């Protein structure tokens, strides 16, 4: 975990991992709130 | 044919005459450097143009310069 | 505004309705009703009507092919089209820009600045990517105190 | 001659990948007739992937 | 010093000086220098536009709950008629604004200079620190002046009710947008059923 | 010392200073010194939650079989009504938690901060360990804080080990209503009469 850790900190895995968060954010936006075309608020 | 230019920011470190490959350049005794020698191009007709030279030279920006002008069958490379 | 009837009494907008769950309820009629891949048209039928439904709540105005269309100008009837979702992705993309912004910052005052580009130092980023919550607090605060932009004696120029 | 050994300079080189960029000088030397005494050692390499490159006294300006 | 916040490091900045520092700065967001001198001139007004917005949406509204002054909700109260049109009582506010915060604006740029009358200059305001505008107009019971421990005593209860105050104008905003119930009735509908009034119920 | 795999050399970073340390790390995740003192604060509060876990699956359904209690199933507990709605009885708990929980959060990180009562500053905890608060609200017996530094340790190991055969049950339980949709007691009766068919291949 000095160096599993800073593999994990490398520049593939945390694009893997923030994308894999941020399309695994917008597509659970895009379930409970689907084809949002307006901003209502 | 090709002009190869030599600049006083040279170091002489030689390496421009060790990447040349139709013996273009040579070392000649200089006073404005550490190594005290500049390159200088005296078979510059025989030059092809690869810029081989400015590839390996640390100078930044370069102190061997080749400029491609009239290009003859030296500086073209053919065998026919 | 701009020729466009509103899509609530658009005349092609509820016909766009009428053909898409006719295709859907035609796709329906060579299932069993209470099969597995009727379920998931019968629930793209209710997510259809819901679609229908909300475009034609929010104002939308829709043209003669039955289609909303969203105006940009900055309507104070049509802020949701561009103007509000637009002000919610600007403070989105620059809280992106600050906390890239600062990481740099942060990581050219260190030892090897290079390792920390390509292995993100990531106490150092969560502790910084909390603080582009109030980023427009912070650009226009180092936009005023001179911190936001560099003197052009200090930047790499190319030559004339 | 030179600023100091072990100093910051900007270089004033218009030709030069580092101008006006911040270097650190890590030798002078003072023999004469060198046209470009000061070595200057860089954070950042430039594209032939070098750091090290020799500038007059008259290029650089501390900083 | 009590914080905001056991076991964290209090910011260089926030050294305990200000009345109501609990070291409160995660964002960093007065760390430059003379950039604090800003903020706590925009948290007083903020505070004191507050604790007057806190007086005028639940003291009337409460009022009118028990029907001693029958006065509308504040959030329907820019449709209510008066002697004077609503757009025309906006610029006449602007045109007012316009003076009483340039005067404050120069206060907070240059201290020590606009406290002189700009017509009869023997009134001049007795205010010696930055944002506490000592006078006739303004303190008229002398009571921001005494010792500096009394002093901060009494702007730390500033700032612990004009931050409450915040909080509670920011929360009748948020409650007049999704419940569309003025804020006495959603205290009187949390106080009936309580674990059915919740912001989750009202989305 | 005992260990978990007797022909094994034990690790260097589990020297058996802590509590219920039996050399098991083949994956050696708790290799970081910084990493493995968040990891046995972890392995603490997972311990006690599934020993509370247990006696919440385990006990009242035990007495639904005997027919000590009418409660419901562990597995279908959640879906029963209650006076308050599941969806805003998280949010009371979550709350509820971030000063439960946000405050352990300090301790971790800086030790010897939050064992002081902030409203009254009089109380505080008697406990000089991480993940071992004592005081009068968590250890009113106190057993915990004894002298002796081996009988402290054991009972501590004590701890641990109880734990982590809770962990082991309330995983067990959450598999075997995904395979058998049976409460875990009458997984055990019916276990009990026949183990020889009655098993996880009895499918
Ligand atoms: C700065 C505090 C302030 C706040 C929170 C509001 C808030 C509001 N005003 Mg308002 N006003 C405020 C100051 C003022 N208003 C007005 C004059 C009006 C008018 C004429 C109207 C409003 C209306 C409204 C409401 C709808 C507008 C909206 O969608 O906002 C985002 C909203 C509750 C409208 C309303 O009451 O409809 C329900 C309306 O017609 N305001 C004046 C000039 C006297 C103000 C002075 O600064
Ligand atoms: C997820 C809950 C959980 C956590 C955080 C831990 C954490 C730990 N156990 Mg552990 N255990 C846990 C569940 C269980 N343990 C055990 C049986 C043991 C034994 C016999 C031992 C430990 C030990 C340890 C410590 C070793 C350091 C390490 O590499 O941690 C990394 C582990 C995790 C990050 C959790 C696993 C991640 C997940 C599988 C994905 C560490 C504190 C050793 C020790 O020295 O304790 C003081 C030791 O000898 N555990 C059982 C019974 C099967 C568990 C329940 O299923
Ligand atoms: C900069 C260009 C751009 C813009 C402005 C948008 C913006 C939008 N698209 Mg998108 N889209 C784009 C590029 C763009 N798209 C591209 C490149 C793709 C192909 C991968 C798509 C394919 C796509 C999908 C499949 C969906 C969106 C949806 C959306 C909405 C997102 C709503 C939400 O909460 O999430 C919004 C109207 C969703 C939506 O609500 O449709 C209106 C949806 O269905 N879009
Ligand atoms: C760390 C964040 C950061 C910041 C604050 C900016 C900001 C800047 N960049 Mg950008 N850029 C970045 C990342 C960043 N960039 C990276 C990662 C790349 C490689 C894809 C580039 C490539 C790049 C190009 C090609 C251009 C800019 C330009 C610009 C300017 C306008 C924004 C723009 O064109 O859209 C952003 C442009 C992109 C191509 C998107 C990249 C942004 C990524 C997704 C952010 C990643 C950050 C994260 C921490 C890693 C502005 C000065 C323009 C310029 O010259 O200035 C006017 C321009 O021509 N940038
Ligand atoms: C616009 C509102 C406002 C402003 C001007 C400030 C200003 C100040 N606060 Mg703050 N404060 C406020 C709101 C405000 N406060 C409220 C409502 C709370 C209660 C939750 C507090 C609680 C508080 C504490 C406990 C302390 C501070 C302190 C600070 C000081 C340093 C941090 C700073 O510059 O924040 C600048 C803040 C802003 C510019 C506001 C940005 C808001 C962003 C854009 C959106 C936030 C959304 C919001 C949550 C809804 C400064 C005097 C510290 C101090 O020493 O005070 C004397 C201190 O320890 N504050
Ligand atoms: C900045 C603070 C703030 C603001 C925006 C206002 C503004 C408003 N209040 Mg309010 N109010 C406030 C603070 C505030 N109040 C405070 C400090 C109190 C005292 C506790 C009240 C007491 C109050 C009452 C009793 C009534 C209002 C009413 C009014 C309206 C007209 C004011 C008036 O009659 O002219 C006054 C002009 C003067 C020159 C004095 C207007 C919507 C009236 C209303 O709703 O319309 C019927 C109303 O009857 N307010
Ligand atoms: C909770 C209310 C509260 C508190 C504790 C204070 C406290 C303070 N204010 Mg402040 N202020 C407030 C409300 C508050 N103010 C609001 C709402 C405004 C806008 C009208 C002002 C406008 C303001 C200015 C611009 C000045 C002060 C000054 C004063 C100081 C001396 C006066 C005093 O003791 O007030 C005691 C307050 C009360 C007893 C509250 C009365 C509540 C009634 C009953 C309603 C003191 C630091 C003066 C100062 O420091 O000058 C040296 C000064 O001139 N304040
Ligand atoms: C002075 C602080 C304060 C006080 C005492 C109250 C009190 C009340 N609010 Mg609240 N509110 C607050 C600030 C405040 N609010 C803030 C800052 C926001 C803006 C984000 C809201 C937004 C809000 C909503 C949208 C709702 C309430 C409602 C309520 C009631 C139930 C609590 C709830 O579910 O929402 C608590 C919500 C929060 C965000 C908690 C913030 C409180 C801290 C102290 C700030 C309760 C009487 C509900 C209602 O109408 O009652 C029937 C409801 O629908 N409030
Ligand atoms: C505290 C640990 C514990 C205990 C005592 C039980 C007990 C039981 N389980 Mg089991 N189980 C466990 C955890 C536990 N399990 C775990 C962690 C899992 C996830 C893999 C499951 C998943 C599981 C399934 C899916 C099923 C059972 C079933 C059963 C019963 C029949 C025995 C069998 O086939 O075992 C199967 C055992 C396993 C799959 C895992 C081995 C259990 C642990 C990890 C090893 C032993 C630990 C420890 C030494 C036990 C001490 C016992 C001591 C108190 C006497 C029996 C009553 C079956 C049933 O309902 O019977 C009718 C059933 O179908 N178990
Ligand atoms: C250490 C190690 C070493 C190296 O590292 C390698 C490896 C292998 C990785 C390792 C190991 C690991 C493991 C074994 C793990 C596991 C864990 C677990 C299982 C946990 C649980 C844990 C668990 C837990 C907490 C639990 C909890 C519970 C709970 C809350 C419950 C609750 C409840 C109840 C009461 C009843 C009701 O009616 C319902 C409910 C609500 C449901
Ligand atoms: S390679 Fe460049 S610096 Fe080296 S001797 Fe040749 S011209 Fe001079």
């Amino acid at each position: 975990m000095q160096d599993v850790k800073t593999y994990l900190s490398t520049a593939p895995v945390l694009a893997t991992l923030w994308f894999g968060f941020l399309a695994g954010l917008l597509i659970e936006i895009n379930r409970f709130f689907p084809d949002a075309l307006v901003l209502p608020l | 044919a090709h002009s190869v230019k030599i600049y006083d920011t040279c170091i002489g470190c030689t390496q421009c005459v060790r990447a040349c490959p139709t013996d273009v350049l040579e070392m000649v005794p200089w006073d404005g450097c550490k190594a005290s020698q500049i390159a200088s191009a005296p078979r510059t007709e025989d030059c092809v143009g690869c810029k081989r030279c400015e590839s390996a030279c640390p100078t930044d920006f370069l102190s061997v310069r080749v400029y491609l002008g009239a290009e003859t069958t030296r500086s073209m490379g053919l065998a026919y | 505004v701009a020729g466009l009837t509103p899509c609530k009494e658009s005349k092609g907008f509820a016909k766009r309705q009428k053909q898409e769950i006719k295709k859907l309820e035609g796709r329906l009629k060579l299932y069993a009703p209470d099969s597995a891949p009727a379920l998931a048209i019968n629930a793209t039928i209710e997510k259809t009507k819901r679609r229908f439904e909300f475009y034609g709540n929010q104002g939308l105005l829709c043209g003669t092919d039955g289609l909303p269309h969203l105006i940009v100008d900055g309507d104070q009837a049509h802020l949701g089209e561009f103007v509000y979702p637009g002000l919610v992705f600007l403070y989105i993309a620059g809280w992106i820009g600050w906390v890239g912004r600062a990481y740099l910052i942060d990581v050219r005052t260190s030892k090897k600045p290079t390792e920390k580009e390509i292995i993100i130092d990531v106490p150092l980023a969560l502790r910084i990517m909390s603080k582009g919550l109030t980023w427009p607090v912070a650009a226009i605060g180092e936009l005023r105190s001179g911190k936001l932009v560099e003197k052009s004696s200090n930047i790499t120029v190319s030559p004339r | 001659i030179g600023p100091k050994r072990g100093s910051i300079v900007k270089v004033l080189r218009r030709e030069s990948y580092w101008f006006n960029d911040t270097g650190k000088v890590v030798a002078v030397d003072q023999a004469p007739g060198v046209r470009y005494p000061v070595v200057v050692r860089f954070d950042k390499v430039n594209y032939a992937g070098v750091s090290t490159n020799n500038y007059s006294p008259d290029e650089l300006e501390q900083s | 010093r009590p914080l905001w916040l056991p076991g964290s490091e209090a910011p260089k900045w926030l050294d305990g000086s200000l009345p109501g520092d609990y070291g409160f700065d995660p964002l960093d967001l007065a760390a430059e220098p003379g950039r604090l001198n800003w903020m706590v001139q925009a948290e007083l007004v903020h505070c004191r536009w507050a604790m007057l917005g806190a007086a005028g949406i639940f003291i009337p509204e409460l009022l009118t709950k028990i029907g001693i002054l029958n006065t509308p909700s504040w959030y329907k109260a820019g449709d209510a008629t008066y002697f004077a049109d609503q757009g025309t009582l906006f610029i006449v506010e602007l045109l007012l604004m316009a003076w009483a915060e340039s005067r404050r604006w120069a206060d907070i740029a240059r201290p020590g200079s606009v406290n002189t009358d700009p017509i009869f200059p023997n009134n001049k305001l007795t205010g010696t620190d930055v944002g506490y505008p000592g006078g006739l107009w303004f303190d008229p019971l002398g009571w921001g002046s005494g010792s500096e421990d009394k002093l901060k005593e009494i702007r730390t209860k500033e700032v612990k009710n004009g931050r409450l105050a915040m909080l509670a104008v920011l929360g009748a905003f948020v409650q007049a947008n999704v419940t569309h119930v003025g804020p006495i009735d959603n205290l009187f509908a949390h106080l009936a059923d309580p674990y059915h009034t919740t912001i989750l119920q009202s989305l | 010392r005992p260990l978990w795999f007797p022909g094994s050399q034990p690790p260097e970073w589990l020297d058996g200073s802590l509590p219920g340390d039996f050399g098991f790390d083949p994956l050696g995740l708790g290799s970081d010194p910084e990493l493995l003192k968040w990891f046995v604060q972890a392995e603490l509060v997972h311990c006690r939650w599934a020993m509370l876990g247990a006696a919440g699956i385990f006990i009242p359904e035990a007495l639904t079989k005997a027919g000590i209690l009418n409660t419901p199933s562990w597995t279908v507990a959640g879906d029963q009504q209650y006076f308050t709605d599941a969806t805003t009885l998280f949010v009371i708990e979550i709350i509820l938690f971030a000063w439960a929980e946000g405050r352990r959060w300090a301790d971790i990180i800086n030790p010897g901060c939050v064992n002081v009562d902030p409203v009254f500053p009089n109380n505080k905890l008697t406990g000089t360990d991480v993940g071992y608060p004592g005081g009068l609200w968590f250890d009113p017996l106190g057993w915990g804080q004894t002298g002796d530094a081996a009988k402290l340790k054991d009972l501590r190991t004590r701890e641990i080990k109880n734990g982590r055969l809770a962990m082991l049950a309330v995983l067990g339980a959450v598999v075997q209503a995904n395979y058998t949709h049976t409460g875990p007691i009458d997984n055990l009766l019916a276990h009990l009469a026949d183990p020889g068919h009655n098993t996880i291949f009895a499918l």
